[PDB]
């Protein structure tokens, strides 16, 4: 896999 | 979340021309290696499916119950269940596939993996595979645990593609089905001699053989071999 | 849990519990709202069947909801604490969550809201109260003043009353209290307060509870003294 | 089905009533007469025993006068079994209160809360209200000595002197006519003792039909002591006050 | 009289009131037509509107692909029992990748139905529905009744005046049933059966509501513009 | 211990263009170092002009598929047949992925369509449910050997106008269908050759304003 | 399905009544005579045993019940009624009681949890009141011999001695006029035998009486020996014969 | 990295567009900013789903509010009711870096950062994400509070280009907002390629490049 | 007594029939739908002159497409209310656009069968819903507690609706402007009203694709009262 700036 | 105690070992399946043939040794196998022998794993619902089960023998026999169940539910306030409003192969597969998903995601599986070989209404061949995961896949030919790794290339080698089927005799494909299980008797050591073998076909319907054994077995070499090298004697 | 719907409608369009909870709203004590220029007052009545009372520690007519809001009332004394128990938890349940008081017609919205659920739940009979709810927003000036009522309908009022002979004391206020000028001065809106009670109540002396209201969380309730003067002007006056 | 057999103990008269209190209330005028009097250094409770038989073990009885906790008593006018079910609420809500704060719970916190279980009877539940009337006498270090009475209705009221249970009319127009607000424990004592005297539906008022209390500062230095009086202290005081 | 105070009561004679009085809101209702043959199922239906300057009551749910009802009573009964037989439908397809059977539908409604004429505290539904739908045995027409009586039919009509509708169809049933793979022909034999059942008024473009389902046709219904063709 | 999720390979790939757009997936289904089928399809019309696939483990991509189908089939009942448009279509997708954040779907999800001005979408997911529309996206095994190839030829990133000392970008420009196709079949010829879960064949779903076509290609199979 | 019954079947009337309480004290009125008496050293708890058929064995139906080793019950009414009360004061007098401090509860306070469970019947929902009124004798270390009436009410009142059923009236006068407060145990049960021979018709012999006391604790119906503070059940249930030598000298 | 600062022209916020699964840089082009309501944005930072569905959430619940009340929802309230649903779910590992920046008459321009441990914070100056140490070396540096609306929006630009340069997991292209009485305004997507040499050139910093 | 949910010999529910009485004693609402808007007007009806007229809230915002109009117990709209907006916000958040006017008003309705022994009682008031949408345009709902609604080209509901209906009859035409509309509506309640009508005692609204619902200031209903008087003596 999932998306994590 | 369980472990598996005794459980039954590959299932191999592949369709030809008019239907679909599909292959269970009669083996209950221990943790260790030990032997059990007595257990049918094809599971006849109707006289257009069979039923080919791996993996714990106490959760097949729930299913097996299961399928014997939705028999007796379909019946229910139904006059055509023995015609149109039968139970199909597709349907039978879906109900199973359904109940595996749902158990792998309250972590409390099946732990088996499903072969569903049957003819439709309407002639098509119905081949699916379903595990304790609730995974589906259909092919040519479909096979479980030691059966994926040794009967899979065997029988792809009659039926390596779609267009291969309709070439595919009864004859040819039952010759390779038992061919495919001397293999696994050879190399796998929780198989066993005695299997049974189920042809559905359209046009000659479900034809079940129980008791059948590995033949033609070669071991004659076996006496020229000595040592691991370099012993002579 | 008992689930019977005690509050129905009748062949008329009518809904009977909630019209017979108004005529023990009509029973109870008379209260009256009236709101100035930078005001509001809340006038109520005490029965004088009633001595050897202990005035400290009897329960007060005009409850503070939080330190900016009021809640008087006309009805069942016994329904009324449940009412102001509600109020006050959710009035520190804003300050909580929204970071700022309740407006004061959040606050009338919410009683409102509690009074109109007991008209259509299993098992419960409405509220035999109707509320005067004053005070002032946070950081405003304008005075404002809510009623609410049995069936759950809510609305703001230049002044207002509620009780036993109400419409005579609402009748003094409609001719007596202008739009246009409102009571400028907080010793002018006591007395019309004042004035509009001794329409109905009987004597001057413990029988009439004023409570005025002011911006910033001013609040002061006027002791007998304090009232009894009001009374001897305003009787001094009409003698003319 | 079932709705044939309910009573609706929960609605209104036409004329905005609660029938089902109206009637407790009406239950507990038939009840032995219950007297609170309030000094300004003690509280007195007295109560009369519902025609006594000469059998009755008066000794280890209990009535009409009930103790909260040390500094709270209840005087009960209707149904004793009732008044069982709230005073062992009421017990337990103090020390809840005592656990919570480390402090002795306020009178009129405790009276509200009891009050606000019998309104929740009138309003919801489909239920007969207590049959009950309490008279609360108690001491706090913020308004000191307080008497209240709570009824079946849930509404609770401040009092100096107060009547319930039978003839409170009479009760109240005696004792409206002989208060005043410098008395002391002892003259309160002697107030209550005549007030029922002349109020008893009895031909003599005796030491076995009686249940007498005080709440007074009698003991040593700014501290409460409960007096809930023996059968051979009542026939001393009744004697003293010369009644008998 | 004494006996119709609720739905858990019989009377002296074995009748459930409130079931009747649930069935007396189907004749207020108005007219619905439903007939088939081999090959399609129709449904024409009278919409009803409250005046000139409201809307024609929509009569016709679809329910699934191959299967959908008309409603003649309370609306909102048609949408709670039309809803169920929605998911009833979908349960089939989802578990068993299986077209639910017309016959299994009339037996689930019949069945929901039946609980609510039993329990206290609870009313019968106050609806009537003809189900059409084309399934593993060809095209198929029920009648649901709120008494949970379900009966499968050639044609038949339910609402105010249905009985000269029902009458048609009765006439009719020898010519009708065999329009096999001729949809307008089917619709048209349906629209003049509801014409036996009209008063004072006749079929307008707004007014008019028709649904078909068959062999090589999904439940689709047809309103305004696209039953001009009929009138 | 038993373990709920699995790795079922396989790559799936989604084009946007002017007035169509395309969903990619090879056919191959795996389990650790064996092939289960050489033609298992997971690209799928999903009706109102919406091709769906979800890649990775096979189960939660059936399940998630088999519920947004679903989902399209319930929005017809409940909003009188309304269309759903691809962005309600991609909000509806996140709520069913979020909605098990606490046991995710091990899948990448990408759906393709026109948007409501009728020029080409293409929206992917994250396991929980993230969302992002795109030009471009590679899901899947071997979606770190296709998506920089995608960057250089469909987006034309790195590559400057001869002469112009690197100072004047190739201009950005929509690519015909037939030019996207090729891209399609070259960037999974290209990863069959270096993944070995990658192969046995390419379904292509091509979504237009006249509907939804099909095309199928060979691929290596071993 | 389910209970539906939620709200009270006894309410108040008009006049301040609960009528269903009422009613029920009118069937206690009916019932068998029974009485208790309290003397020094001890209290007789004693009823006759009304036969409903002389095939029936009276022995069996036990009117008086052992509720803990030092505390007994009687009861006038509806036996059903008692025998389901008799169930439920055992049980409370452990579950609220002696599994909390490891001994018996003292007469008062298990008289205390036998009126909340009647009290209860008169307010909750769907339920009548009990149809008795019992008599409880017990003893207790710090409180000694006592003797308890409780009524449907929920309402408990402490008695030197009293009648409740049938005769009641007469018999409670009887009781007056013999009672005084340097009663022996044997004397309380001579009384006892006079008072209720009034209320008995037919025969009254030990096969047609059933008695028990509360006095000395009786080692020999222990059962076992070995613990000095352990010396057995007040609480002892008078034979047929040990009633029989009673009415001989009579 | 995402930061908000507050100033005499009302509050700036930055953010870029880099998106990451491990070492792999998903995306270049995601949205960081929430436009919520004409006077309220809110940044994103962490799990990419926890921030985007909870902030969209936020979004109506504030919608709700509004319809309820007559009145938009003020800045306090609007970060309380986000800071209070994250603290039901504290423990169950959802990651949020969040900032809600508004104005409101009553309050001004306000900044409140909320983060998944619970932590609800009112300042000036925020910088969350993995760079924000790189964002906060620059910001803090020539941080001025009487700043010109022109400056401080190339400030807010360039501490993201800082931290987008020496953090691996921040980049992509930056994304410029201001927000005043008047409300938010958007100053455009500029690519990191093209903004990093521009700035190069003009400032003659970024010394430690070749080229 | 007898069931909440009881049918009567006819076929009608009881207490819907009892409710529909409670509606025709409710101060008048009408609604007037236009291919230019739909408008939406009240009988404010203060009980006394002391009662601030302002704070009488019987025209309702939903969403910025749906505007709500209520007759009857009017208490028992709030949490109908609260409802729809919840609904309206909550498909926004599923599926990122605005919801239909139809599947609001469908939403609100199945509330109201959701009575019996759920709530004690049906609703005691009835709901003009006027709304817009991309797909079937400017639309007005008249939401009952039935659980039944119609969409209407116009709408009268509460104690003066039989006349207003026969009266909408006459007057509406497919070409309505949105000016038309709105004296329309203050025409036919200055004609049902007990009180005379003036910008304190009654309330006018629209929606429009454009600027949404709006709830119409005191002035310029004052304004659209004399502009009406006008054109009434001009023939
Ligand atoms: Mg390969």
């Amino acid at each position: 896999x999932f998306l994590f700036x | 979340t369980q472990q598996p105690i005794v459980t039954g070992t590959s299932v191999i399946s592949m369709k030809y021309d008019n239907g679909v043939i599909i292959a269970a040794d009669n083996l209950g196998s221990y943790g260790s290696l030990l032997r059990f022998n007595g257990v049918e794993r094809l599971i006849p619902v109707g006289d257009n499916t069979v039923v080919g089960i791996s993996g714990d023998i106490s959760d097949m026999q729930h299913i097996e119950r299961l399928l014997k169940d939705l028999v007796t539910e379909n019946a229910y306030d139904n006059p055509l269940a023995d015609a149109e409003e039968a139970l199909e192969p597709s349907y039978i597969f879906e109900y199973l596939a359904t109940v595996m998903y749902q158990r792998r995601s309250k972590m409390n599986p099946l732990w088996n993996a499903i072969i569903v070989a049957g003819v439709q209404s309407n002639g098509d061949q119905f081949l699916r595979y379903v595990n304790l995961l609730g995974v589906t896949y259909s092919s040519p030919t479909l096979a479980t645990g030691f059966g994926a790794h040794m009967a899979n290339p065997l029988l792809r080698k009659v039926v390596d593609r779609e267009s291969d089927i309709p070439k595919t005799t009864v004859q040819v494909a039952e010759e390779a089905i038992v061919n495919a299980m001397r293999v696994l008797y050879y190399r796998d050591a929780r198989s066993s001699r005695n299997f049974s073998l189920a042809i559905i076909d359209k046009n000659t319907g479900l034809t079940f053989k129980k008791n059948l054994q590995v033949e033609n077995m070669k071991w004659d070499f076996a006496k020229d071999i000595k040592g691991y090298g370099t012993q002579k004697i | 849990g008992y689930d019977r719907a005690l509050s129905i409608f009748s062949p008329d369009g009518h809904i009977f519990q909630v019209e017979y909870a108004l005529e023990a709203v009509k029973r109870g004590t008379c209260a009256v709202g009236v709101k100035g220029k930078n005001c509001v007052v809340l006038g109520c009545e005490r029965r004088s069947t009633l001595k050897l009372q202990d005035t400290r520690i009897t329960p007060s007519k005009v409850s503070k909801i939080d330190s900016h809001v009021v809640l008087s009332f006309s009805g069942l004394n016994a329904d009324s604490r449940i009412l102001i128990e509600k109020a006050r938890v959710e009035a520190q349940s804003h300050r909580l969550t929204l970071e700022d008081p309740v407006t004061v017609e959040y606050l009338t919205r919410y009683v409102a809201g509690v009074q109109q659920r007991y008209t259509q739940s299993g098992g419960v009979r409405p509220f035999g109260v109707s509320t005067l709810i004053a005070g002032f927003d946070p950081r405003d000036d304008e005075p404002k003043l809510y009623q609410t009522e049995p069936s759950g309908i809510y609305s703001s009022w230049s002044a207002q009353t509620i009780g036993r002979n109400s419409k005579t004391v609402r009748e003094f206020l409609e001719k007596n209290y202008d739009r246009k000028e409102p009571p400028a001065t907080v010793e002018e809106c006591v007395k019309l307060t004042v004035r509009s009670l001794l329409e109905v109540v009987q004597t001057g002396a413990k029988n009439i509870e004023i409570t005025v209201v002011k911006p910033d969380s001013d609040i002061v309730a006027l002791s007998s003294e304090e009232i009894n003067q009001y009374v001897t002007q305003i009787e001094q006056e009409k003698q003319e | 089905g079932s709705r044939r057999y309910d009573s609706r103990t929960t609605i209104f008269s036409p004329e905005g009533r609660l029938y089902q209190v109206e009637y407790a209330l009406e239950s507990i005028s038939h009840a032995g007469t219950a007297i609170g009097i309030m000094a300004s250094d003690g509280i007195v409770l007295a109560a009369e025993r519902k025609v006594t038989s000469t059998l009755l073990e008066q000794d280890t009885s209990t009535e009409k006068l009930y103790k909260l906790n040390d500094k709270i008593a209840v005087a009960v006018a209707g149904l004793t079994a009732d008044a069982e079910i709230l005073i062992n609420t009421a017990r337990i809500h103090a020390q809840n209160y005592l656990k919570t704060y480390n402090e002795d719970i306020p009178v009129e916190i405790l009276v509200r809360r009891l009050s606000d279980i019998k309104q929740g009877y009138t309003q919801h539940g489909g239920l007969r209200p207590f049959g009950v009337s309490f008279i609360y006498a108690g001491y706090d270090d913020r308004y000191g000595y307080q008497l209240y009475t709570s009824n079946p209705s849930g509404n609770y009221t401040g009092w100096k002197a107060i009547s319930v249970g039978a003839n409170t009319s009479a009760a109240q127009t005696l004792l409206q006519m002989d208060y005043k607000d410098d008395m002391k424990v002892d003259d309160a004592i002697e107030l209550a003792l005549k007030t029922l005297s002349k109020t008893t539906d009895s031909s003599a008022l005796t030491y076995d039909r009686l249940e007498f209390a005080t709440i007074r500062k009698g003991a040593n230095d700014g501290e409460v002591y409960q007096k809930i009086f023996k059968p051979q202290e009542i026939k001393d005081i009744l004697v003293k006050t010369g009644i008998t | 009289n004494n006996y119709d105070g609720d739905t858990v009561t019989f009377s002296p004679t074995g009748r459930l009131f409130q079931v009747e009085y649930a069935l007396e809101a189907i004749k207020q209702g108005s007219v619905t037509v439903g007939l088939r043959s081999n090959t399609h199922a129709v449904l024409v239906a009278l919409k009803r509107n409250a005046d000139e300057l409201s809307s024609y009551q929509k009569k016709i749910i679809k329910c699934d692909e191959h299967m959908g009802l008309s409603l003649a009573g309370l609306a909102p009964d048609a949408r709670v029992l039309s809803n169920y037989l929605r998911q009833q439908c979908n349960y089939s397809s989802l578990v068993f990748n299986r077209k639910l059977a017309v016959e299994r539908a009339g037996h689930l409604l019949c069945d929901k139905a039946q609980k609510n004429t039993q329990s206290y505290g609870g009313r019968p539904y106050g609806v009537g529905l003809l189900i059409i739908g084309y399934d593993k045995s060809g095209a198929h027409l029920l009648e649901f009744q709120p008494s949970g009586n379900v009966t499968e039919l050639y044609g038949t009509a339910i609402g105010a005046r249905s009985q000269g509708a029902k009458t048609y169809l009765e006439r009719t049933l020898d010519t009708f049933i065999k329009i096999d793979g001729n949809p307008d022909e089917l619709i048209k034999a349906g629209v003049e059966a509801i014409s036996q059942s009209l008063r004072d008024e006749s079929l307008t473009v707004d007014n008019l509501s028709i649904a078909i389902v068959g062999k090589d046709t999904p439940f689709t219904i047809y309103d305004g513009e696209a039953v001009a063709k009929y009138i | 211990q038993f373990n709920p999720y699995g790795d079922n390979g396989g790559t799936i790939l989604g084009i946007a263009g002017e007035d169509f757009a395309v969903l990619a997936g090879d056919t191959r289904n795996i389990t650790d170092y064996s092939i289960n089928s050489r033609y298992e399809p997971k690209v799928f019309d999903c009706g109102d002009n919406i091709v769906m696939s979800a890649n990775g483990f096979a189960a939660d991509g059936d399940a998630l598929v088999k519920r947004f189908k679903n989902s399209v089939k319930w929005y017809h009942f409940d909003h009188n047949d309304k269309k759903l448009s691809i962005n309600s279509a991609a909000r509806n997708i996140q709520h069913l992925l979020y909605g098990k954040r606490f046991f995710p779907y091990y899948v990448h999800t990408i759906i393709a369509g026109l948007d409501e001005d009728g020029k080409g979408a293409v929206y992917s997911f994250d396991p929980v449910g993230s969302y992002e529309r795109e030009q471009c996206r590679a899901g899947g095994a071997a979606a770190s050997l296709i998506m920089p190839f995608l960057d250089n030829q469909v987006n034309f990133k790195n590559q400057y106008e001869p002469g112009t000392n690197g100072k004047v970008k190739k201009p950005l420009k929509y690519l015909s269908v037939e030019e996207v196709i090729k891209l399609v079949r070259d960037s999974f010829t290209s990863a069959t050759e270096r993944h070995i879960q990658v192969g046995d064949g390419l379904e292509i779903l091509i979504v237009t304003k006249d509907g939804v076509r099909k095309e199928f290609y060979e691929l290596k199979r071993d | 399905m389910t209970d539906r019954y939620s709200f009270s079947l006894t309410t108040f009337s008009p006049s301040g009544k609960l009528g269903q309480i009422d009613y029920a004290l009118t069937a206690v009125k009916q019932g068998v005579t029974s009485l208790g008496i309290k003397a020094t050293n001890g209290v007789v708890i004693a009823t006759e045993k009304k036969s409903s058929s002389p095939l029936a064995m009276s022995e069996t139906l036990s009117k008086v019940s052992l509720l803990t080793p030092d505390i007994g019950a009687v009861y006038s009414g509806m036996g059903p009624d008692y025998r389901v009360l008799v169930d439920k004061s055992r049980k409370v007098a452990h579950t609220s009681y002696k599994r909390i401090y490891g001994e018996y509860p003292p007469t008062k306070l298990l008289v205390s949890e036998v009126a909340k469970i009647m009290q209860e019947a008169t307010q909750s929902g769907g339920v009548r009141p009990f149809g008795v009124s019992l008599l409880i004798a017990g003893h207790d270390e710090f409180n000694g011999f006592s003797l308890y009436q409780v009524d449907p009410s929920g309402s408990y009142f402490p008695w030197k001695a009293t009648a409740i059923g049938k005769g009641s009236v007469a018999a409670k006068t009887f009781l007056e006029k013999r009672w005084n407060d340097e009663l022996e145990l044997e004397d309380a049960i001579h009384i006892a035998l006079l008072t209720l021979k009034e209320s008995v018709e037919g025969e009254f012999n030990g096969d047609t009486i059933e008695l028990a006391i509360i006095g000395d604790e009786n080692p020999d119906l222990l059962g076992y020996t070995g613990i000095p503070t352990d010396k057995g059940p007040r609480f002892r249930k008078l034979t047929s014969q040990e009633i029989n030598d009673r009415l001989e000298a009579l | 990295t995402t930061l908000a600062f507050r100033f005499q022209g009302g509050i700036i916020v930055a953010v870029d567009s880099r998106a990451t699964a491990g070492n792999w840089v998903a995306s270049q082009t995601v949205k960081k900013v929430i436009e919520i309501n004409p006077f309220l944005l809110g940044t994103m930072a962490g799990g990419a789903a926890d921030c985007q569905f909870w902030e969209t959430w936020l979004g109506s619940q504030c919608r709700l509010h509004e319809l309820r009340e007559k009145e938009r929802i003020s800045v306090a309230a609007a970060s309380k009711i986000l800071s209070n649903l994250v603290y039901q779910y504290k423990g169950a590992g959802l990651s949020m870096g969040t900032m809600i920046c508004g104005y409101t008459r009553k309050e001004g321009p306000t900044i409140y950062y909320v983060d998944s441990d619970g932590t609800r914070l009112k300042g000036d100056i925020f910088c969350v994400g993995s760079g924000q140490t790189f964002a906060y070396g620059v910001l803090d540096s020539n941080y001025k509070w009487d700043l010109s609306v022109e400056d401080a929006l190339y400030l807010g630009k360039r501490s993201i280009l800082a931290a987008a340069h020496r953090d691996a997991y921040s980049g992509g292209s930056v994304n410029l907002y201001h927000v005043t009485e008047d409300g938010w305004i958007y100053h455009g997507n500029h690519d990191v390629g093209e903004l990093f040499w521009k700035v190069k050139e003009e400032e003659g910093s970024f010394n430690n490049v070749i080229g | 007594d007898r069931g909440v949910s009881t049918f009567s010999p006819e076929g009608r529910l009881f207490q819907v029939e009892y409710s529909l009485e409670a509606i025709k004693l409710g101060s008048t609402a009408i609604g007037i739908a236009t291919k230019e808007g739909v408008v939406l007007g009240v009988e404010k009806r203060a009980t006394s002159p002391l009662l601030e007229s302002d704070s009488i809230e019987k025209i309702v915002e939903i969403d910025r497409h749906i505007g709500c109009a209520m007759s009857g117990l009017t208490a028992d709209a709030r949490s109908m209310i609260e409802h729809a907006r919840t609904a309206a916000v909550t498909h926004n958040l599923y599926y990122d656009e605005d919801i239909n006017v139809e599947s609001l008003t469908q939403s609100v309705c199945d509330l109201a069968l959701r009575f019996g022994e759920l709530m004690s009682r049906p609703f005691g008031v009835a709901l003009l819903i006027a709304g817009h949408d991309a797909d079937d345009g400017y639309q007005l709902f008249h939401a009952e507690p039935s659980g039944t609604f119609y969409r209407y080209n116009a709408k009268a509901i509460g104690s003066g609706s039989e006349g207003a209906q026969a009266e909408l009859l006459n007057e509406w035409h497919s070409s309505l402007t949105l000016k038309e509309a709105e004296l329309l509506v203050l025409k036919i309640l200055k004609q049902v009203m007990e009180e005379k009508l003036d910008e304190n005692n009654a309330q006018l609204s629209c929606i429009t694709k454009q600027d949404g619902f709006k709830i119409y200031d005191n002035e310029k209903t004052a304004e659209l009262i004399k502009e009406l008087k006008e054109k009434e003596a001009a023939e």
